[PDB]
RNA sequence: AUUCCAGCUCCAAUAGCGUAUAUUAAAGUUGUUGCAGUUAAAAAGCUCGUAGUUGAACUUUGGGCCCGGUUGGCCGGUCGGAU
RNA sequence: UAACUACUGCGAAAGCAUUUGCCAAGGACGUUUUCAUUAAUCAAGAACGAAAGUUAGGGGAUCGAAGAUGAUCAGAUACCGUCGUAGUCUUAACCAUAAACUAUGCCGACUAGGGAUCGGGUGCUUGCACUCGGCACCUUACGAGAAAUCAAAGUCUUUGGGUUCU
């Protein structure tokens, strides 16, 4: 199940069998693309805007009434972060954590875990660098953690 | 045929002796018969099914050549007296109460039957007596509930075995039916002289 | 050969459970394992409530009980018949009396 | 993880045919395992089969006749020339009259008798009887 | 199985479960053969004219024996509104 | 699995693990330590 | 004199059956052992073993003795009987009565071509009791029986002529071995080949057809 | 003394037969085919992790044609071969 | 850190139980959110690892190796009885082991009934049902096993899902 613990949970979305859809929704292709744009300029990541407009709005899924994913419109209008999305929130985590054990070096419990985040770390940036969306060259440095995330 | 069909003077005849009435929380996956749970935690059981398995059941006694080689077991209180007259009427050899492992297997043994089919009351109570057909590739009927164990039993009549009428009237309806045909009744609908209520336990 | 499924205690869950003291002789044993019972009594004993009453200034009142949780050690609970051996199929039923 | 998805099928058909169930689901489908099927279907192993499209992987729905034994996967799949089928089936095989070695050829996925007539062969894939 | 010249050289031919169609061996003594009466119009039934089932040690064993003779009987119309696939 | 490799591309394992267990066998052993030469009275020869 | 107390056996006394093979159709059990000596005449029998066995009193060793009995025509029927008994020759006699009560058949087939009465088995089948398996794997004419000198009786005594046999276990232990051999050749009408595969339509039982004799 | 030293008699292989050491089969007691690991020997105290091994599904499928082939044909007709 | 306290929970395991804050962490569940093969198991190499034990500061109630000491006994520097050093607690370092046990590697699929219960969710007619995920438990044995027994120890001579260790 879980890569870093004995979980073994299903939770999970259900997408539904519908690819062309839906029929209730009126709002147009263009006009849900400055929707997402508009989320973006404002400062948010890529599932904070599907959430929106899945709740506020009654976008499905943008991959359905748009056509394309929203990293993709994001790309295409250059509004791509640095690092992606689940990387950075991994990193986040780290240097939390990092943070946390400078106090408490007997928080043994706080350095096993953030070695089960460290190693999250390395293999997400194993994975960008091989499909080149990080530099060949990209490094997790302890040291300068707290500089890139924030 | 179109005839042989529940008769709705037969339908009374079951409401009344609550054989429609099932298990509670006990529920066997093995059955189906269920038209639904009450709002109280019983069972209803689809007493148009019980009524064909009944019919299909007798034809499987008619089918038998010599009559003496059906045996109708009961150790049961409430299915003794129902026993002995189905023997009297249907011309079975019945076993009342104590059943006597060794019956079936076992030449030696005094009460050596050789049958060719066997009904049962309750399998659960009469668990002997299924246990012991299985080694001799004897069929098997039951007058199953539906918390009843299904293990061994080829036809299954759904109905209540906790009541005292239930037990007799499937009793006397089967009796009825191996009856009705071969020609002793000759009915074309003919309620028939004997009650229900023979059948029914003494209570002294 | 493994005689109990359950070990003869009851953890399956959990790594470590803190011990006891057996009542009798202070055997250390995980609480999971310790043959417990308790003790209700009154504290005025029987026979004596005849001649307590009489001399009770008040009615009864109220004559209260003793409750106190003995934990005892499989030795010592087998030694005072607080449990018995049993035959292996005897073993496995699980219910008071 | 999930590693052989034809293991996983013929798994669930040999589970499924020793209760005595008349049918399976199994989950998920593949192009090899529908090849596999159809050279059950063809001898007669199996009956009807429905794939069922659900916009993912696929799910289908054998009928199941009473006369598999067992069918299987081989892993890994081995190279096998020419000449080395004979040792294949007389390992796999219960008899030298039916039951067929089942190989991913270049001609196909296909019988072991096939690949006799049509002078091909490749890889063992898995087995039928 | 013939051999070359045809002529059966099998000693016997098994009966086979009507149920799952595994073959019913010679020491299977748990293994039935259900025969059911033929009524004719009137309903009487009529002596030899039987409709025969046959079912294995294992089908009876699990449970299963009742509801495979349900099947087996209201596909032959020996019942009516009985049997389900849903 | 069966605890043991059964990748096709999985023959160095094989080959090797087998090899490392042979050694606790008593013939090969004895075979591959020359103990008839090293040790043994009559170093590995049938009579002295 | 006999004085059959079995349906079956009063079909037999009659003649109504006439072979066993009426018998293994329907699964009949057989309960009277002259049931077979009438049907199968020339059945030969041959003890395998023999084996002191000991149960422990105050008094010390009480010893009983028991013997393995194989029955068979050498023409596709085949029987095994255990028992043990205070006497020697007493446990061999009531040993061949259940060696014949336990005669089964055997299908036999070829390895290859279709060509002249078969030789072998059908199929590879196994049997296994206790520790012991036994695998009996169909032979090439000329072959003969490739087994051990008691699992060899058996296959002879079944009628087999050409078979190719691996063991796995325990095979010292005799009494296993042969109920395992015995076991595989059981299972040899067990396996559904593809020539059974014609739907037959099921024939009634001599227990229905001949019934007011019984 | 059914077992030693002998006599008699008998068995086995026989111009050969025995012994020693090594080796192969027997050995599914080295296990790819093909072993075992709760209690017989054996699951790492626990998790992380690089090499290694392994890794979900998906991309021309089906249909209609046509032309030579190879065996049995069907009349192998003379019990052997022919179209 | 009693009683509450269980065939209950949490944790990778060792382990973890008075109250309330602060600090990060985590599973499960819910999801018409997001990325899209990023994964499984892993020689080498690492983190954590009961108790005892070690070094140096604190602390030192209780229990208590050693030891003292009274009985017992042929002896009894053993059990029993009375004291008592290190130890038992803590800080900074070490140590790397236990019947560290479910004496059962991990990941995946399938095979069978049942009721309890813990967490989340949904429906309601509001205490019951369904559901996912957990700790377990009862019956049977289809199967398995040398057996004891086992819903995994099954789907292995009808012998091949992946992989580490022994
Ligand atoms: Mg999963
Ligand atoms: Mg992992
Ligand atoms: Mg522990
Ligand atoms: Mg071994
Ligand atoms: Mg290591
Ligand atoms: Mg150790
Ligand atoms: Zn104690």
């Amino acid at each position: 199940g879980r890569m870093h613990s004995a979980g073994k949970g299903i939770s999970s979305s259900a997408i539904p069998y519908s690819r062309n859809a839906p029929a209730w929704f009126k709002l147009s292709s263009e006009s849900v693309i400055e929707q997402i744009v508009k989320y973006a300029r404002k400062g948010l990541t890529p599932s904070q805007i599907g959430v929106l407009l899945r709740d506020a709005h009654g976008v499905t899924q943008a991959r359905v009434i748009t056509g394309n994913k929203i990293m993709r419109i994001l790309k295409s209008n250059g509004l791509a972060p640095e690092i992606p999305e689940d990387l950075y929130y991994l990193i986040k985590k780290a240097v939390s954590v990092r943070k946390h054990l400078e106090r408490n070096r007997k928080d043994k419990d706080a350095k096993f875990r953030l070695i089960l985040i460290e190693s999250r770390i390395h293999r997400l940036a194993r994975y960008y660098r091989t499909v080149a969306v990080l530099p060949p060259n990209w490094k997790y440095e302890s040291a300068t953690a707290s500089a890139l995330v924030n | 045929p179109a005839t042989f069909d529940l008769t709705p003077e037969d339908a009374q005849l079951l409401l009344a002796a609550n054989t429609h009435l099932g298990a509670r929380n006990v529920q066997v996956h093995q059955e189906p018969y269920v038209f639904n749970a009450r709002p109280d935690g019983v069972h209803v059981i689809n007493v148009g099914k019980t009524w064909e398995k009944l019919v299909l059941a007798a034809r499987i006694i008619a089918a038998i050549p010599n009559p003496e080689d059906v045996v109708a077991i009961s150790s049961r209180t409430f299915g003794q007296r129902a026993v002995l007259k189905f023997a009297a009427h249907t011309g079975a050899t019945p076993i009342a109460g104590r059943f006597t492992p060794g019956s079936f297997t076992n030449y030696i043994t005094r009460s050596f039957k050789e049958p060719r089919l066997v009904i049962v009351t309750d399998p659960r109570s009469d668990a002997q007596a299924i246990k012991e057909a299985s080694y001799v590739n004897i069929p098997v009927i039951a007058l199953t509930d539906l918390d009843s164990p299904s293990e061994f039993v080829d036809v299954a009549i759904p109905c209540n075995n906790r009541g005292k009428h239930s037990i007799g009237l499937i009793w006397y309806l089967l009796a009825r039916e191996v009856l009705r045909l071969r020609g002793a009744l000759v009915d074309r609908t003919q309620p028939w002289s004997i009650m229900p209520d023979l059948y029914f336990y003494r209570d002294p | 050969p493994k005689k109990r499924a359950s070990n003869g205690r009851n953890k399956k869950g959990r790594g470590h459970v803190k011990p006891v003291r057996c009542v009798n002789c202070s055997k250390s044993i995980p609480k999971d394992k310790a043959i417990k019972r308790m003790a209700i009594r009154n504290i005025v004993e029987a026979a004596a409530v005849r001649d307590l009453s009489e001399a009770s200034v008040y009615p009864e009142y109220a004559l209260p009980k003793t409750y106190n949780k003995l934990h005892y050690c499989v030795s010592c609970a087998i030694h005072a018949r607080i449990v018995r051996v049993r035959s292996r199929e005897d073993r496995k039923n699980r219910a008071p009396p | 993880t999930r590693s052989s998805v034809l293991a996983d099928a013929l798994n669930a058909i040999n589970n499924a045919e020793k209760t005595g169930k008349r049918q399976v689901l199994i989950r998920p489908s593949s192009k090899v395992i529908i090849k596999f099927l159809q050279v059950m279907q063809k001898h007669g192993y199996i009956g009807e089969f429905e794939y069922i499209d659900d916009h993912r992987s696929g799910k289908i729905v054998v009928q199941l006749n009473g006369r598999l034994n067992k069918c299987g996967v081989i892993s890994p799949r081995f190279n096998v020339k020419i000449g080395d089928i004979e040792k294949w089936t007389a390992n796999l095989l219960p008899a030298r009259q039916f039951g067929y070695v089942i190989l991913t050829t270049s001609a196909g996925i296909m019988d072991h008798e096939e690949a006799r007539r049509k002078h091909v062969s490749g890889k063992i894939l898995g087995f039928v009887y | 199985m013939e051999n070359d010249k045809g002529q059966l050289v099998e000693l016997y031919v098994p009966r086979k479960c009507s149920a799952t169609n595994r073959i019913i061996k010679a020491d299977d003594h748990a293994s039935v053969q259900i025969n059911v009466a033929k009524v004719d119009e009137e309903g009487r039934a009529i002596p030899g004219e039987y409709v025969t089932y046959a079912l294995s040690g294992y089908v009876r064993s699990r449970g299963e024996s009742d509801d495979s003779l349900n099947r087996l009987a209201q596909n032959d119309g020996l019942l009516k509104n009985v049997w389900s696939y849903s | 699995g069966k605890g043991k490799p059964r990748g096709l591309n999985s023959a160095r394992k094989l080959r090797v693990h087998r090899r490392n267990n042979r050694w606790a066998e008593n013939n090969y052993k004895k075979r591959l330590l020359g103990t008839a030469f090293k040790s043994s009275p009559f170093g590995g020869s049938s009579h002295a | 004199g006999w004085v059959p107390v079995t349906k079956l056996g009063r079909l037999v006394k009659a003649g109504k059956i006439t072979t066993i093979e009426e018998i293994f159709l329907h699964s009949l059990p057989v309960k009277e052992f002259q049931i077979i000596d009438t049907l199968l005449p020339g059945l030969q029998d041959e003890v395998m073993n023999i084996k002191p066995v000991q149960k422990q009193t105050r008094a010390g060793q009480r010893t009983r003795f028991k013997a393995v009995v194989v029955v068979g025509d050498s023409n596709g029927h085949v029987g095994l009987g255990i028992k043990t008994a205070k006497e020697v020759a007493g446990a061999i006699r009531a040993g061949i009565i259940i060696a014949k009560l336990s005669v089964i058949p055997i299908r036999r087939g070829y390895w290859g071509t279709n060509l002249g009465q078969p030789h072998s088995l059908a199929t590879k089948t196994t049997g296994k009791c206790g520790s012991v398996t036994v695998r009996l794997i169909p032979a090439p004419r000329g072959s003969g029986i490739v087994a051990s000198p008691a699992v060899k009786k058996l296959l002879q005594l079944a009628g087999v002529e050409d078979v190719y046999t691996q063991s796995n276990g325990k095979t010292r232990t005799l009494e296993n071995t042969l109920k395992a051999a015995f076991v595989a050749i059981g299972n040899t009408y067990g396996f559904l080949t593809p020539n059974l595969w014609a739907e037959q339509p099921l024939p009634v039982s001599p227990l229905d057809i001949y019934s007011d004799e019984a």
